[PDB]
């Protein structure tokens, strides 16, 4: 999930953009 | 708990990044 | 419109807290 | 949607709960 | 205290409601 | 230390949300 | 708006008040 | 209330200190 | 400046990136 | 004005996120 | 490191509040 | 810099004032 991917390691804005609708 | 705090920042980041189209959030 | 953007910022934190483990769908429009 | 309901007037947590998954 | 309870483990909102007036 | 301080920041936001009109009291230590 | 502003107020108080804490009562 | 006093007009940090206990 | 440009209407993150040093 | 204060609060968080490692200056005057 | 990002996020809000009209600089590294 | 000073141990608001313009 997003929590495991972005809270253990740092995510880029581009990775976060995958979760936009 | 740290992840819960992180999640709070995550959703704000998602909000800013995604803008008009919005987003889907879940901690799976 | 800026006020709606500002409101949305607070809304999503409220949702994060209320919805807990279930997560949520955020759609402005 | 949520912006219509909850930005023009103050929604309760129970109202906000409607937009959860 | 609220810090001792809710910053060590995750409190529910009902638990957090105990700190309301 | 830091994360206690940071955590309380999120607690007060959560209490603001949860307590709404009722309001709340925050005293960290105890 | 007032509702949103109070959210910033309580964060300002948390920060100004430090270990003393504070009481937030939006009608007193 | 603090909301009327500090959201209509800007409060200084000194004025906010009044609401600390 | 930034207040007049981005608090009147919404600025994207791309636009805001111009204020980074 | 408080509405500008509130908008600024969100602006600096947005700047923090986008600028990252690089950082930023924030001056509401100019 | 994520903790550092989280700390910086709170730091900039605090600086915003404290510095007022003067404004501030956030330069992490 | 600010990170080493304030993210390792907590800074007062008056120490954070060193990073005002
Ligand atoms: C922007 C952001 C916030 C929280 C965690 C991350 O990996 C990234
Ligand atoms: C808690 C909250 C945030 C934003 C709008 C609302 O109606 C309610
Ligand atoms: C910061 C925070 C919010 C909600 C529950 C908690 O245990 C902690
Ligand atoms: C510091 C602060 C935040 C919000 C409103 C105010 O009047 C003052
Ligand atoms: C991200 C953001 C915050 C505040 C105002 C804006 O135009 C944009
Ligand atoms: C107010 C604040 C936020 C983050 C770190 C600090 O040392 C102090
Ligand atoms: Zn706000
Ligand atoms: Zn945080």
């Amino acid at each position: 999930g997003i929590v495991e991917q972005c809270c253990t390691s740092i995510c880029s804005l581009y990775q976060l953009e995958n979760y936009c609708n | 708990v740290n992840q819960h705090l992180c999640g709070s920042h995550l959703v704000e980041a998602l909000y800013l990044v995604c803008g008009e189209r919005g987003f889907f959030y879940t901690p799976k």
